């Protein structure tokens, strides 16, 4: 009858509960993503996120980069992916420095300097390893023929 | 109860107020103290709802002003017919439409300007005109200048009648507001009467007059031997010679055997091979079927006889679980606000003009129009511009509605209320869509320019490289090409050859041929999508943030049109919805400019040209669109620089007016930037020094000179910008197309 | 469960369980039955639409090379496409199980419409009934169409083409 | 409840081109630069609301409210000097007569002679 | 005591939680529709109404609109994240446009605007001409 | 915060106070003019700098002057 209502039953907050923001699908997905999932160490959040991203990042470089038509095109795509991961890791590092300062963190929450450093390291490892795994997978594509 | 309510002798007829400039405005009525007054007088002249708080009076003023506009339009049409009757080579063009250039304007010999009277053929000198008058007149069956003279006389009579009707319905018999609020009856009459009877009567003219005259004219009969139009009415044997089913008469119509009329009511499709235009029998069948449809549509709404629909009921019923009260309140809005109606109607009329431009190029409706490349270009471009302006105006008047006629009490939890309640989501998502479209669509071109400059053609987005094929458009093109036998089995040919098929050749020139779509077409269509989305972003932001925003919470109290709310809050210049119209106008200019450039280059490169009897096709620009239009350098070199040759080399010929107008339009466009880039504080300070010089010689106006207002500075800058840019494209197109036609 | 459920009970037949396959089933079992009825119905509706499109010749993918016969196009599709289809549905199913664990979950309600509306509302029950009945019809229709394509050889319309 | 709580911010007024902290303070004493959203079970900043099973919208949960009693009490506290001035010019018990007879807001709104008129009644 | 409002995307943001928030209360004598400054229409309740807003200017725009309803008892507060409140408007119980005894003039300069000193006369002092 | 100054040419017309969108200004008693009141700006922390007060002021030259200075959240009119 009414699929839109104010978020948190608060008419004056700038948000609405719609199927996009508040469906069971959206809630289950978002609560299960490693950026939000209960119980993960910051390092493991970073690792899972890096694993997810580095795997797909190699594709654009491998298939569309300048050396795509050479026989070392996959290797160049992997190198480009590693360079992109380094750029992103620099972004994460300076972000953490700005957002949290340089004082010793008093807690283990992700939004703290020490936890963010752990998360950034996990992201770097996950992304680089995932790019390497995708390189291996793209080295031999199965046709799936018996 | 639908009734006519009129007040008699509403307003005296007198010249007193003609002597009291600004009488309509309480503030402006006191007379001028500064030159600003003068400008204000013109700005507020037709702003009727600010001149009075009575809706009935606004309605009466609008009705009479509409009659005035109709009188002006009739005067314009009558003038065109008179120039065809006395200053044209129409008679000569009738005998040989292919080699004689249409001309309906002649200039007097003075200061050497007579060079503009081109050697257009037919023992006639004048200006080559591109509005399509000769093609339309030939399609109507007009064969003599005397018929044109009579059409012009009738146009004058109708212009006078409209003017008297406007005076009568303002000063003598002014309808009451209850009369105007008759949406149901107005729709019934305008559908069944205006559109339905108009279509039926035009089909009557086409069946009885235009069809046999054009059949004779195509068959090679001289215009001076074709029977006069009334002979076809008084001689059923004359029609039976041409269309044999006329020997049966109206017996099949009332008997129901309508198939008998298949000889003059056809479904051929394609184009007439002799003329290069649509078959007149198809057009007559089209108008007859449309007349029937409109007459049916005009019985939908209830007026006085119990049966029919109430619009408010229909609107109130359409609501769902996502939309609260849905369409409730819309009927009250559209029967109490002239601005809401004007917003809708301008949006529709502009979109319709754009549609007209497309459909008239691809399915050329008049004989010998398709191979008159100058006329085709000018008609497409003109209707594109008209449509762009009208859609922007619809947006502007939507904003005016939001500021002035929107009431919160009448719009609780309806569609309008909920749109206002998620404006932030709407505008943020549209902003993102605009960035995505702009980055990708224009980055294609930038990538291509960089790759070509670096000597890396194989890395470009192109047909010969990384391809971006518009596969959906191609799929649709194939479907339309296959339609004539299968999904439209009674159609003998395709609706338009642009979708596929043979080349239609008239006088050795190509009328229409399939327009193939590749990577360059993909890129340009996404540029069009980008520009339209940005224009919509600006205008929709102007409508949705017209009343308020996080920056200025009380914008509605500042009005529709105000320069700013001061330099505070970081600066609030151009926060008004009028300023959103101002910026949207620039973006519409950008969009339409790109659309008409795409049309011009694509048609010259891939459609228009010559065709030898053997079959060899030679296009105007040699098919360079595919590889040249994929970079900005290719547009700058192969389109602008190359095709500007005619306009810049026109001095000393009949086209020299185009070179002059090209230059003058550049000048006015650059002149606009003074207004757009500056501010009135500087100019007022300069005027102080100039007023000093006048005072130093004992004279100065009591109407103190003032720099233009902020909003007038913007308006003037934009008006000169549009005039300059559009006029430049106008001169360029006309010189180019007159050369290539 | 029979005195609690209202969705799916509709005109002609009212409550329809002649075989008595619902008597003596616990609430979890009947929730499974409703979730299965809905999932089979939704899959069958999607299958019917896809089959009709393919049979009509509107299958423009792969340069429209695949056969108009859907059961032939099933085998002409490479293995990797089916692997993607199965794994993508599997991921969706995993998320659906996560949704199913949630309290107050209504069997078959992946969207979680219970956050906004319940069966005390007439129109929502009616629209749920429309979904359910069309699902039942589409389950029968997909089985029948598969029969007609396999044993009768014809993969198109055999009911309304004979009219026109 | 302290009245200068707003003024006790970290805004250090510049020596020129700066109106400083006026009647209530130039800015909030709370540092607005806080962390973004946080995983399930964690808080982004000190007083942040626990978004429960939806921490991504945690910032849409309100931890700042104005209950009517606090409103009345801060109304009285912030206008105590204006009421003191009005009794000083009209002239403890008299103020309690006036502010209960007609109201506190009305006592602020009236005039010293008008209150001299309403004090005529008892 | 919230008015009848279905919500919008125009309401307050994280700042209301971490920097400052505003509240306006008022008394209506009937249920009447009004325009939310954040976009859309809300229904006032018979009796006391309370509304939260991101900016003081929004509260004052709403109060200006309330004046057209003949409602003059509105009060405007600022609320900090700790829960401390500041009573903002009308500051002394009397509207600022109506002169009130007990107010002291702030920021007056006892001369016409044309008597401010010359900039070159206060160079390197750190002051401006309008503050000296 | 912006600076708002009142000069002694003020005639106590109360128009700047009514124009102010953020309640920066108020009328206070004063014996310098016929109306017996002068404008005051005790709450410049809430001044956005719109200059509506200056637009409303009838004297020549202005009696209320807004000089823009150090920007804050309040002076920038930010809802975020
Ligand atoms: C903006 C439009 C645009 C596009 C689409 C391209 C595309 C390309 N450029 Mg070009 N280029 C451009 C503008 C563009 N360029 C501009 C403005 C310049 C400067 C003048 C250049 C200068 C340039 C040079 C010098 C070169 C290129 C090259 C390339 C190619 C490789 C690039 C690459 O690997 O990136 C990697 C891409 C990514 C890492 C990510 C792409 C974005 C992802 C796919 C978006 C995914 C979003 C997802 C769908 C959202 C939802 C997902 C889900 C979670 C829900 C590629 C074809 C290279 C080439 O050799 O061309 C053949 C090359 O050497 N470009
Ligand atoms: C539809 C609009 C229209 C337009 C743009 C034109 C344009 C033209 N006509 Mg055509 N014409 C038209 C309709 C039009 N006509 C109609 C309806 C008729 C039938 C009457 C004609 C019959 C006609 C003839 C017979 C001729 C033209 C000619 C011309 C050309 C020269 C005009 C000229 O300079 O006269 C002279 C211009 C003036 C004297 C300017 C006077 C302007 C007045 C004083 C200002 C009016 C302002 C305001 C209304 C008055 C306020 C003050 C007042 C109350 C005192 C020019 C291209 C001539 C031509 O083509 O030569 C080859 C020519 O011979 N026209
Ligand atoms: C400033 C406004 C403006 C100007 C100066 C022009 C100028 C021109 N128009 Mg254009 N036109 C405009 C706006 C304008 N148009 C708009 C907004 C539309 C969209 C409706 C059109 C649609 C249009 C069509 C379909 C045609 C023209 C044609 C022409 C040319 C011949 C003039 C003529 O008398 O034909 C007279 C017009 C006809 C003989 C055909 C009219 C057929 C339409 C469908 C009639 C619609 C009338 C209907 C009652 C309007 C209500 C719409 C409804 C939804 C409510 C001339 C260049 C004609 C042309 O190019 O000839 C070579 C032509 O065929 N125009
Ligand atoms: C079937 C009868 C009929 C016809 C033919 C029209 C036609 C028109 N009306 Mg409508 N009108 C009608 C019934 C009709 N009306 C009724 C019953 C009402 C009351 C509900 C209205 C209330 C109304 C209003 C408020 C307005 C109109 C307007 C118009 C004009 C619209 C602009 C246009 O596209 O003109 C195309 C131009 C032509 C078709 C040229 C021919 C014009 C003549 C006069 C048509 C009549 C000839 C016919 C033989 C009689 C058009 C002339 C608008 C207007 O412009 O008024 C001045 C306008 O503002 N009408
Ligand atoms: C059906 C068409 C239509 C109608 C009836 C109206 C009616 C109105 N408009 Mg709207 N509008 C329209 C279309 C329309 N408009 C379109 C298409 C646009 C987009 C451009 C707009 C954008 C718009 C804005 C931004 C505003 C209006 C406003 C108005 C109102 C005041 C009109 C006035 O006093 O101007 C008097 C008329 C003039 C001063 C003439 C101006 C001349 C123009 C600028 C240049 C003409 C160039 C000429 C053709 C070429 C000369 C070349 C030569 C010199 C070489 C009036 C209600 C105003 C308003 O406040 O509404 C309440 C307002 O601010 N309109
Ligand atoms: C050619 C000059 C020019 C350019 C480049 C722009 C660009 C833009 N305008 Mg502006 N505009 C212009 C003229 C221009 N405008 C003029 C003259 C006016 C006065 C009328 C305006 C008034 C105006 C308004 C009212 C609005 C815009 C908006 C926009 C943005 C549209 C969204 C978009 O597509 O972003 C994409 C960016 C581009 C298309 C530019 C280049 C993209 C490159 C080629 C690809 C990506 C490169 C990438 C960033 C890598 C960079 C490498 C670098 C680090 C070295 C875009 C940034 C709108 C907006 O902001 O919407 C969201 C908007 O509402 N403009
Ligand atoms: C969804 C409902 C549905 C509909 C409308 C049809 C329609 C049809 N069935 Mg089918 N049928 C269906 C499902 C359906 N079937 C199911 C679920 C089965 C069990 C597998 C069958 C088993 C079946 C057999 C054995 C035969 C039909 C046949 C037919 C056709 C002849 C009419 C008839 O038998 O009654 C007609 C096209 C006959 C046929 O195919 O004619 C060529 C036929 O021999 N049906
Ligand atoms: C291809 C054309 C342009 C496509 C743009 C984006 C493609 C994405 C698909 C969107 C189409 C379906 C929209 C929802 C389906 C739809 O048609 O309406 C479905 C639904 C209608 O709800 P009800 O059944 O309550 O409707 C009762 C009606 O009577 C309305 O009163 O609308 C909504 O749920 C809210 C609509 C906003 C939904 C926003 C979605 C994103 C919109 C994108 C912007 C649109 C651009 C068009 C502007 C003219
Ligand atoms: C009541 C619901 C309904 C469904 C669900 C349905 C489905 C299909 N119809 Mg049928 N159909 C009607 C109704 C329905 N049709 C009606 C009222 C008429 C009279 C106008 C009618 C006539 C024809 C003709 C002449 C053909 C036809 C076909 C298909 C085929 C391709 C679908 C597509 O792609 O559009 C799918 C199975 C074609 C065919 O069988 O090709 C081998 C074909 O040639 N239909
Ligand atoms: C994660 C992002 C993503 C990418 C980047 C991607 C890409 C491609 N998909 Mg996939 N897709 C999903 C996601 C993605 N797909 C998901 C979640 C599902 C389950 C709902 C799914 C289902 C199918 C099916 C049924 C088919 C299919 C195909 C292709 C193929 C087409 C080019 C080609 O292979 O010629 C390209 C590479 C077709 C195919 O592979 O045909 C042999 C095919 O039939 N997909
Ligand atoms: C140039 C310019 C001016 C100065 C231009 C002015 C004042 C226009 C002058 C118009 C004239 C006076 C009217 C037309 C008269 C002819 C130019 C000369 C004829 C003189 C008499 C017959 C009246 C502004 O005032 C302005 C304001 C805001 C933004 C930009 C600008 C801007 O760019
Ligand atoms: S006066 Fe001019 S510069 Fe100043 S805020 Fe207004 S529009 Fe902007």
């Amino acid at each position: 009858a009414n699929f839109i209502k104010p978020y948190n039953d608060d008419p004056f907050v700038g948000h609405l509960a719609t199927p996009i923001t508040s469906s069971s699908l959206t809630r289950a997905l978002l609560k299960n993503l490693p950026a939000y999932r209960f119980g993960l160490t910051p390092l493991l959040r970073g690792l899972e996120i890096g694993l997810a991203h580095g795997y797909f990042l190699i594709g654009p470089f491998a298939q569309l980069g300048p050396l795509r038509n050479s026989d070392i095109g996959l290797l160049a795509g992997f190198l480009s992916t590693i360079g992109l991961i380094l750029i992103l890791t620099l972004g994460l590092t300076i972000y953490g420095a700005a957002a949290f300062g340089q004082e010793k963190s008093n807690g283990s929450e992700l939004q703290t300097k020490k936890s963010w450093d752990q998360f950034k390291g996990g992201f770097f490892v996950g992304a680089c390893g995932s790019a390497g795994f995708a390189f291996i997978c793209l080295s031999s594509i199965p046709t799936f023929a018996l | 109860n639908v009734q006519v309510f009129v007040e008699k002798d509403a307003v005296e007829t007198s010249f007193a107020k003609w002597a009291q400039p600004g009488h309509f405005s309480r503030t402006l009525a006191k007379g001028p103290k500064t030159t600003t007054w003068i400008w204000n007088l013109h700005a507020d002249a037709h702003d009727f709802d600010s001149q009075t708080s009575s809706l009935e009076e606004v309605s009466r003023k609008i009705f009479s002003a509409h009659f005035g506009q109709l009188a002006i339009i009739f005067l314009w049409i009558s003038g065109m017919h008179f120039h065809g009757a006395y200053f044209s080579n129409y008679s000569a063009w009738l005998t040989d439409p292919i080699s004689i250039k249409q001309s309906s304007q002649v200039v007097w010999p003075i200061v050497g300007q007579e060079i503009l009277n081109a050697d257009v053929g037919g023992n006639f000198q004048g200006i080559q005109t591109t509005s399509g008058w000769f093609q339309m007149w030939r399609a109507e069956g007009i064969t003599s200048e005397v018929e044109l003279y009579w059409t012009a006389i009738g146009g004058l009579a109708m212009s006078a009648i409209m003017l008297f009707a406007g005076w009568f319905h303002y000063h003598k018999a002014a309808p009451k507001l209850e009369w105007f609020q008759n949406a149901e009856s107005m729709m019934n009459h305008h559908l069944a009467g205006l559109l339905g009877l108009g279509c039926l009567s035009w089909s009557g003219h086409q069946i009885h007059i235009a069809l046999p005259i054009n059949k004779l004219l195509d068959a090679g009969v001289s215009p001076q031997e074709i029977p006069l139009p009334h002979e076809f009415l008084i001689n059923r044997d004359l029609m039976a010679q041409l269309y044999p089913s006329f020997s049966k008469g109206l017996a099949p119509f009332f008997g129901g055997n309508w198939g008998e009329y298949s000889d003059f009511l056809t479904f051929k499709g394609g184009l007439n091979p002799v003329t290069g235009g649509l078959w007149l029998s198809d057009i007559a069948h089209h108008h007859l079927a449309l007349s029937v449809l409109f007459i049916i549509a005009g019985h939908m709404y209830r007026t006085n006889w119990g049966i029919g629909h109430n619009m408010k009921e229909i609107l109130e019923a359409h609501k769902g679980p996502f939309t609260g009260e849905g369409h409730k309140g819309l009927y009250e809005i559209l029967t109490t606000s002239w601005h809401a109606q004007l917003a809708i109607n301008l949006a529709m009329m502009g979109s319709l003009s754009i549609i007209v431009a497309h459909h008239m190029y691809a399915m050329p409706p008049y004989p010998y129009l398709a191979t008159d490349y100058a006329t085709q270009l000018s008609l497409f471009t003109h209707h594109m511009w008209i449509g762009g302006f009208c859609v922007v105006g619809g947006a502007a008047h939507g904003a005016i509605f939001m500021v002035r006629d929107y009431t919160p009490a009448n719009n609780y939890n309806n569609l309008l209320d909920r749109v206002l309640r998620h404006r932030d989501a709407i505008i943020s998502h549209l902003n993102w869509v605009c960035i995505f479209l702009g980055c990708h669509a224009f980055g294609f071109y930038i990538h291509n320019d960089t790759m070509r400059a670096l000597g890396r053609p194989q890395d470009m987005f192109s047909d010969k490289a990384i391809q971006l094929q518009p596969i959906f458009a191609q799929w649709i093109q194939n479907i339309h090409l296959l339609a004539p036998g299968t999904t439209a089995p009674n159609a003998l040919a395709t609706t338009s050859y642009a979708f596929g098929g043979d080349v239609i050749e008239v006088g050795g020139k190509i009328a229409m041929m399939p327009i193939k779509l590749g990577t360059a077409d993909f890129m340009v269509h996404h540029i069009h999508a980008f520009t339209i989305h940005v224009t919509v972003l600006i205008l929709l932001k102007g409508v949705l943030y017209a009343r308020s925003s996080k920056l200025i919470p009380d914008k509605a109290n500042l009005g529709f049109r105000f320069p700013c709310d001061g330099p505070g809050r970081g600066g609030t210049c151009q926060s008004s919805s009028w300023d959103h119209v101002f910026l949207g106008l620039f973006w519409m200019y950008n969009s339409i400019s790109v659309v008409i450039f795409h049309f011009s280059w694509k048609m010259q490169s891939d459609v228009w040209g010559t065709i030898t009897p053997d079959g060899a096709i030679s296009h105007i620009t040699g098919g360079n669109f595919a590889q040249s239009s994929i970079t900005i350098n290719g547009w700058l070199r192969d389109f602008l620089w190359s095709q500007a040759s005619q306009v810049i080399q026109s001095y000393g010929s009949a086209s020299s007016a185009y070179g002059l107008i090209f230059l003058g339009a550049h000048f006015i466009w650059a002149f606009s930037l003074m207004f757009l880039f500056s501010g009135r504080g500087y100019w007022q300070e300069l005027i102080e020094s100039i007023v000093w010089a006048h005072n130093k010689l004992n004279f100065a106006p009591t109407i103190q000179p003032r720099a233009l207002s902020i909003t007038q500075g913007r308006a003037v800058g934009l008006a000169h910008y549009l005039l300059g840019g559009i006029g430049t494209t106008w001169a360029f197109f006309l010189a180019r197309a007159i050369s290539i036609t | 469960w029979r005195d609690e459920v209202v969705v799916g009970i509709t005109a002609p037949v009212g409550f329809f369980d002649p075989l008595g396959l619902s008597k003596g089933k616990d609430d979890a079992t009947m929730a499974y039955y409703r979730e299965a009825e809905l999932k089979n119905g939704r899959v069958a509706m999607a299958a019917c639409l896809g089959w009709y499109l393919n049979a009509g010749g509107v299958h423009p993918a792969f340069n429209s090379e695949l056969s108009n016969d859907p059961l032939k196009a099933m085998v002409e599709l490479p293995a990797v496409g089916w692997l993607q289809f199965v794994l993508g549905c599997g991921a969706i199913e995993w998320l659906g199980q996560q949704i199913k664990e949630r309290p107050g979950y209504v069997p078959g309600d992946l969207l979680g419409a219970s956050y906004w509306v319940d069966n005390s509302d007439e129109g929502w029950v009616m629209y749920q009934n429309k979904e359910l009945n069309n699902g039942r019809l589409a389950m029968l229709a997909i089985v029948g169409m598969v029969y007609q394509d396999v044993f009768v050889g014809d993969y198109g319309d055999m009911m309304y083409k004979q009219l026109v | 409840v302290d009245l200068d709580y707003g003024m006790k911010n970290s805004y250090v007024p510049a020596t020129g081109g700066d109106g400083g902290q006026g009647q209530f303070g130039a800015q909030s004493p709370n540092d607005w630069r806080v962390a973004g959203t946080s995983p399930v079970g964690e808080t982004s900043y000190a007083g942040a609301a626990d978004g429960g099973e939806e921490p991504w919208f945690a910032e849409a949960i309100s931890t700042v409210s104005l209950d009517l009693q606090k409103a009345d009490e801060t109304l009285k506290a912030f206008t105590k000097d204006a009421a003191a001035f009005k009794i000083e010019e009209f002239a403890d018990a008299a103020m309690e007569e006036l502010v209960g007879k007609l109201g506190y807001s009305k006592f602020l709104e009236m005039s010293t002679k008008q209150l001299m008129k309403t004090w005529g009644t008892l | 005591p919230f008015p009848t409002f279905g919500g919008s995307t125009g309401g307050w943001l994280r700042a209301a939680e971490v920097e400052e928030k505003y509240a306006i209360t008022w008394t209506s004598t009937k249920e009447q529709i009004f325009e939310m400054p954040t976009g859309g229409a809300a229904i006032m309740r018979n009796g006391e109404n309370l509304l939260y807003l991101a900016r003081k200017e929004q509260c004052l725009a709403l109060s200006t609109q309330l004046r057209t309803f003949k409602i003059n008892d509105y009060k405007i507060y600022r609320i900090f994240p700790s829960g401390e409140v500041q009573y903002l408007h009308p500051k002394d119980g009397v509207f600022p446009e109506k002169v009130n005894p007990g107010r002291t003039s702030v920021n007056s300069r006892g001369f016409s605007i044309g008597k401010n000193p010359n900039p070159a006369s206060i160079k390197f002092s750190g002051i401006t001409t309008y503050e000296s | 915060s912006h600076t708002v100054k009142i000069y002694d040419t003020c005639i106590g017309c109360t128009q700047c106070v009514r124009a102010c969108p953020t309640d920066v200004l108020e009328m206070v008693p004063w014996d310098g003019c016929k109306s017996g009141q002068i404008a005051s700006s005790p709450r410049v922390e809430d001044c956005v700098g719109c200059k509506r007060c200056e637009t409303a002021c009838p004297t020549d030259f202005l009696s209320v002057r807004v000089y823009l200075g150090a920007e804050t959240t309040r002076s920038l009119g930010l809802a975020y």
